[PDB]
């Protein structure tokens, strides 16, 4: 079923589309913010050289020589910017590379969306793409509930598990599948009064 | 052009009670917003015009052309006050009085009708209003809906064991690196 | 706007803008990609669940007083009581001075929906417990829900049979007296008005900065055309544009900094909802100062507000081992 | 000053007040950068003590 989703539609993949689309285009309007003026008489630099007297000729390629001298810092530091969260993210990503793939993660939803059992990583460009398998509970029923119980007059309590009933004795079972078993010293431990 | 302070900007009517010797009035940045008449005592103050921008609301281009204006928090009674170019502009100046105006806490969209029934939705509008492109189709502007209220009966003797389980495999993707760049 | 902040009620600046172009174009882009993300916080500190449940009428929370943190009905909001004093302690002619185009875009969800998703939490974690952030949610009662937390620490169910009533009535007293600690003082909050006075101050500095002369001989545009040439006017009046325009991209590289820093705080309250109140978390002293219960999530003006129920061992006494 | 009369000097020394204050902005700049690293750092630090 994995294809198909993969398939399903174009935003799949948007969240490294972006970083391809965000650090070319902004390329493109580094290259075109060079046909403004900057208040000069000309974009192109050899006229200007080629009209004006060298005596004045130098306050308007002064004009120009620092418009693309602070049009070319702001794309660093636009750049110094984007490599913070990438820096950001292959950690987290060499953290699920740790942990995840590793063992497993007893964090809750972090390594799945809910209980986890594994991952896989697949190599895609300028990142990569966790198969995140996860497990997630389906349908349930209805119980009754008592967290005690006293039989000889005193208490006696399970080593591990609830007391649920459906109607015809306690059974014990865990948190995530209805998995009943009858009571039996093994394990129940004696534990106080029950009172 | 008040005694040499030139500008631009409509002219209003102001309560603003100036001082026998002071004349103008300016704001934080230093900006007059406030002048009295040298002609008489009466006391104006300066506004621009209608502003804030539009931001329409439409489909792509692959779909039909319909749309959906926006107009920034502005109470619009008094948009049509403020459009006198309805002959100069085809269906732009016509939006002062166009589908059903419904007005928001973000200024009034107008081009649509809002629905009843709470769904999910498509294209955040604001202020709590989200639109899609549906029924004969058109416009419709409503409230989100994280889905239905479920509500569980809560009791201190009710609990819900699972039976059953699926293995779902989700993609989340994350980038690792950005191109290398000389310049 | 490009333009309400420099060439605003003009036209002669609006053509002398237009031939430098793809400047303010980028200006629009970068606080654009802010808004964005300023939804993508809230959607995500709260909206991780697909239902949103609400408690029933019966009010009877496992015998332990949760009236204060539970939103009263007879209340006009659905809205809990301390998010009134929340609201309260948190302060915002503020915006009718900003005809310069600084209009403040009021956010997508309103302040009931993010109560309203609020609230969905607490009738999350209250009703459905630790397993509601993992798909289908399961109805849990209060009480006896303490014997698997406390089940994740070393310590037997029996703390919480042999020593119930004691045990029970401790977690009431220490519930409601925080009540009166968030009235003790504003030193509590100081981490969400911070957010508000930064980001309301550098609107201020941006708006008094238009001021300045910027090396022109006028600080207003109308003025500068009527007492010179008209050839050399060019060059005055761009010396003033660019200073504006330099200005703004200092304001924008300043919330880049700060969009990148509440990120963090957007993606590890994105955790103790998805770590620690929805499981006993086990990073220590990331959620309980010690061994951890649960958590009690809240809503506040730009922020959220969490009240960690942790648990701090009390006196003790020495013994002889092998 | 010694050399250039005050009439045209305050746009000859005008070039000269922008080419340093360029370069502050700068260098505050790369430590708002910096700094963020180091916090990123102080949290990886106070999270292993
Ligand atoms: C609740 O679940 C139990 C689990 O099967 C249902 O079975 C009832 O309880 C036990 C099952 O362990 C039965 O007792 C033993 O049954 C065997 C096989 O019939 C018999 O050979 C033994 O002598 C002993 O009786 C019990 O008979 C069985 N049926 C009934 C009517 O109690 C039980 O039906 C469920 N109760 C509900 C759904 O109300
Ligand atoms: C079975 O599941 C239901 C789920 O609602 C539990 O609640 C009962 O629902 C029925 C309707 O089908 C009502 O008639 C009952 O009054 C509800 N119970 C109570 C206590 O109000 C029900 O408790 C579950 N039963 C068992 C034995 O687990
Ligand atoms: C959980 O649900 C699945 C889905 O139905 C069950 O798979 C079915 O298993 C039975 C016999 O094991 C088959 O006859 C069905 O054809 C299966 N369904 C499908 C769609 O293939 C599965 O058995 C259930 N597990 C438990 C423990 O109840
Ligand atoms: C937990 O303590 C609070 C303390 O206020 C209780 O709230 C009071 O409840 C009684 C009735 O039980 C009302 O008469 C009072 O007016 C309530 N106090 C206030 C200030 O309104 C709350 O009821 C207790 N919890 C339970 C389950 O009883
Ligand atoms: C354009 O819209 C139609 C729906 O009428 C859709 O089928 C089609 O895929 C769209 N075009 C593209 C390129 O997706
Ligand atoms: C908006 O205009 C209508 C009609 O003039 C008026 O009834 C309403 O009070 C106004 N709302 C405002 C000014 O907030
Ligand atoms: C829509 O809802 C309003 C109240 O919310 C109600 O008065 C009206 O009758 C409803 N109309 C339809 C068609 O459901
Ligand atoms: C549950 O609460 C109701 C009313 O508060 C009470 O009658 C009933 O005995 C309680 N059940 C348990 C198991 O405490």
């Amino acid at each position: 079923k994995i294809q198909d989703s993969l398939s399903s539609t174009a935003s799949a993949l948007g969240k490294l589309q972006d970083v391809v689309n965000h650090n070319a285009q902004a390329l493109n309007t580094l290259v075109k913010q060079l046909s403004s003026k900057f208040g000069a008489i000309s974009s192109v630099l050899n006229d200007i050289f080629s009209r004006l007297d060298k005596v004045e000729a130098e306050v308007q390629i002064d004009r120009l020589i620092t418009g693309r001298l602070q049009s070319l810092q702001t794309y660093v530091t636009q750049q110094l910017i984007r490599a913070a969260e990438i820096r950001a993210s292959a950690n987290l990503a060499a953290t699920k590379m740790s942990e995840c793939v590793l063992g497993q993660s007893k964090r809750v939803d972090f390594c799945g969306k809910g209980y986890h059992l594994m991952s896989f990583p697949q190599s895609a460009p300028h990142g990569v793409v966790f198969l995140h398998v996860t497990y997630v509970p389906a349908q349930e029923k209805n119980f009754t509930t008592a967290p005690a119980i006293c039989h000889d007059g005193k208490a006696h309590f399970p080593r591990e598990g609830v007391f649920v009933s459906n109607g015809t004795h306690w059974f014990v079972t865990q948190r995530n599948f209805y998995e009943p078993q009858i009571i039996t010293t093994d394990n129940t431990f004696v534990s106080g009064n029950c009172d | 052009n008040f005694n040499g302070l030139k500008g631009t900007g409509v002219l209003t009517e102001s309560n603003k009670k100036f001082l026998p010797f002071q004349q103008f009035g300016r704001d934080i940045a230093d900006t007059t917003d406030a002048v009295r008449d040298p002609q008489t005592l009466e006391i104006l103050d300066i506004t621009p015009c209608s502003f804030g921008g539009v931001s329409v609301i439409t489909p792509g281009t692959n779909t039909s052309n319909q749309v959906a204006v926006l107009y920034q928090g502005v109470n619009c009674t008094e948009v049509p006050v403020a459009i006198h170019a309805d002959q100069l502009t085809p269906t732009w100046r016509v939006y002062s009085t166009g589908s059903n105006v419904f007005q928001t806490r973000a200024g009034c969209l107008i081009g649509a009708e809002y629905v009843n029934n709470s769904y999910e939705c498509d294209i955040p509008i604001g202020a709590g209003i989200c639109a899609s492109y549906q029924t004969s189709q058109s416009i419709i502007a409503y409230t989100m809906s994280l889905g239905a209220e479920n509500s569980v009966a809560y009791s201190n003797n009710s609990i819900a064991i699972p039976t059953n389980f699926t293995i779902s495999v989700t993609t989340e993707i994350l980038p690792v690196s950005m191109t290398k760049t000389s310049v | 706007d490009c333009t309400m902040y420099i060439c605003g009620d003009s036209t002669e600046c609006s053509n002398l803008l237009l031939q430098y172009g793809s400047f303010c174009t980028q200006l629009k882009r970068a606080l654009t990609g802010i808004a964005v993300e300023q939804d993508k916080n809230t959607q995500e500190v709260f909206a991780q669940v697909k239902q949103i449940y609400k408690t029933p009428p019966i009010k009877y929370f496992g015998g332990f007083n949760f009236s204060q943190i539970l939103p009263d009905p007879s209340k006009p909001s659905k809205r809990s009581f301390i998010e009134d004093l929340l609201f309260n302690k948190v302060t915002l002619l503020i915006c009718a001075q900003k005809f310069k185009g600084l209009t403040v875009l009021p956010p997508l969800l309103t302040d009931e929906m993010i109560a309203q998703y609020t609230s969905a939490l607490l009738a999350g974690t209250i009703t459905s417990g630790w397993t509601f952030g993992a798909g289908a949610a399961l109805q849990i009662p209060f009480a006896m829900q303490m014997a698997y937390r406390f089940n994740g620490i070393g310590v037997t169910q029996n703390v919480l049979y042999e020593n119930q009533k004691l045990i029970a009535n401790q977690f009431n007293s220490a519930i409601g007296k925080i009540q009166d600690s968030l009235s003790s003082t504003a030193s509590a909050l100081g981490k969400l008005q911070d957010v508000v006075n930064h980001n309301a101050q550098a609107l201020n500095t941006l708006v008094k900065q238009l001021s300045s002369k910027f090396g022109a001989i006028s600080s207003v545009l109308n003025d500068i055309f009527s007492r010179l040439d008209k050839v050399e006017a060019e060059v005055q009046i761009d010396r003033l544009i660019t200073g504006r325009l330099q200005s703004l991209q200092t304001y924008v590289t300043q919330q880049l900094i700060r969009a990148a820093e509440i990120r963090a705080s957007a993606n590890l309250a994105a955790t103790k909802m998805s770590e620690c109140v929805l499981g006993q978390s086990k990073r220590v002293d990331f959620c309980g100062k010690g061994y951890h219960l649960m958590s009690f999530p809240q809503s506040a003006p730009h922020g959220v507000v969490f009240l960690h129920v942790t648990y701090v061992p009390a006196q003790e006494k020495n013994f002889t081992t092998a």
